[PDB]
């Protein structure tokens, strides 16, 4: 049996792992994949957990669209988007 | 309860190699990035490298590439940095700091530090002093070169002490941090009030970006008495 | 630490899960919002595993856009959508 | 070898109770929904129940709805069918089978049955009752479907004394250890089975069902004889 909390914790983590390896340029062009198949899917861009990525993503190429700043904040939606997924949102 | 404690320092020649070493405590040290904050003699705060959570992620200083490198034990709770070839810039006292997260880039705790004698965003701090009774009421104002999305911290510093952490997301007080600490701004302008004015508020106080690396800092407003 | 093809796995349970128990009760409402959560975002209708409940799926409005029927086949393709989700594919 | 030892049946009079069990092994039990299909004494094919995996979710033939239970023990490696408030109809031998895949209603393993003797929807249609056909020869076994099937279709060959034995799945598809001589074809409402170079072993009843939308029904069968 899987457990929604944890999995929804895994697939973040999951996340995290794709856009950490992404921002570090070479053969993690599969990352690169795997963070822009993430972001068009659910209409996110960035990690909650690791903010200090943000700039790095946006410089990579990875949230082409999609309004992320909100008022005066950018605030980085794919942890609330894969909740949302699991949650039926 | 959090702990930090560098080892490593002191007395180097110019070229000359150091091994600093941080023994974390008090937290889940795998489930966050470390970094090594460093504060030159003239007292201008400057981070140099940060270690991701597993380890497999470096990132560096452009001043210190090259020459500084950065480890993690994670099972004896330890994170290193290994500097060579080490010139006059590189003096001061090095910080080991844990994230506020598992990475944005502020630093929530930092340790004593060890000292280090050796022989981009710009955040500027208006005024480097404000001469103020006690009772009384300030404002200190920090200024970005470009539009910080309300990415920033502000750190008090007693001296011989550390930097403690007041405010993160530029409005945001820390647990334990008394309601008279104010922080207000956007985009560029930044300001930290402090109203009634007690005699645990005279320190130095640190405006520090977490938009864009290198993680830049302000030069500092020091709140003396009179 | 986290690795894909275990995350894969958890993720097709889950949604298997999900789609059991979306069409056995009419309140199971929250199964029956996943359920059309993970139909709507992946693009897809049905289990590879259970198979059987996709007549019932179908009934239960889990499936109002895009073609399965491919020839004179329905293809559950959830489970492929998720690998794809993984893999940075569709 | 997956194996399915089913226990249980009897003697009962009607209105009375029974309780037959499954005992499997040389598979992952905890892996696949278990189901109970009874052969009543005119030799029709019946789904009767089915377990899931877990044991959580149940599904009941509507007229043994509210009389028969379905249970399964996973650390035990066995399934139960509780009969309660027997009828005429009950009459049968109960099979055991472990489901093709986690759940597609076609059962790809059959235990070899317990005789349940009571004491006084998609129509699959298979055209012949038998077919005198000598050595040798070539058959086309046809079976119709009341309603589109899209090609969810299983053939399963019946030797007298032995159980159901699964020859093809998917309308199509042959299991392992199914002799080339054996091909189905087909789509939509009409599919069929053909037997090429009949040998003798190849003399048996032969079954169709539909697995698209419950309850899983069977044809009639259509029994081969030699001339």
């Amino acid at each position: 049996f899987v457990n929604k909390d944890q999995i929804a914790k895994d697939v973040k983590q999951f996340y995290d792992q794709a856009l950490q390896q992404a921002v570090v340029d070479d053969d993690a062009n599969n990352a690169k994949a795997v963070v822009k198949t993430f972001h068009e899917t659910l209409d996110c861009c960035g990690s909650s957990t690791l903010t200090a990525l943000t700039t790095s993503v946006l410089k990579n190429n990875l949230c082409p669209s999609g309004s992320n700043i909100i008022s005066n904040l950018f605030k980085e939606d794919c942890h609330q988007k894969i909740d949302d997924l699991f949650s039926g949102k | 309860e959090v702990q930090l404690v560098e080892s490593g320092g002191g007395l180097v020649k110019p070229g000359g190699s150091l091994k600093l070493s941080c023994a974390a405590s008090g937290f889940t040290f795998s489930d966050y990035y470390m970094h090594w904050v460093r504060q030159t003699p003239k007292k201008r705060l400057e981070w140099v490298a940060t270690i991701s959570d597993g380890g497999s992620y470096t990132y560096f200083l452009d001043s210190v590439k090259g020459r500084f490198t950065i480890s993690r034990d994670n099972a004896k709770n330890k994170l290193d940095l290994q500097m060579s070839s080490l010139k006059s810039e590189d003096t001061g006292m090095y910080y080991c700091a844990r994230d506020g997260n598992k990475y944005s880039a502020w630093f929530a705790y930092w340790g004593q530090g060890t000292l280090v004698t050796v022989s981009d965003i710009q955040m500027t701090q208006s005024s480097s002093s404000f001469s103020v009774s006690l009772g009384d009421r300030v404002t200190i104002t920090c200024k970005a070169s470009e539009d910080i999305y309300n990415r920033l911290a502000w750190y008090q510093q007693k001296p011989g002490n550390a930097p403690r952490l007041l405010i993160s997301g530029a409005t945001s007080l820390e647990t334990g941090v008394p309601s008279r600490f104010s922080g207000s701004g956007s985009g560029k302008d930044y300001t930290l009030s402090i109203t009634s004015l007690q005699t645990e508020d005279f320190a130095t106080y640190y405006c520090q970006q977490y938009w864009s690396p290198p993680w830049t800092f302000g030069g500092g407003t020091k709140l003396e008495i009179k």
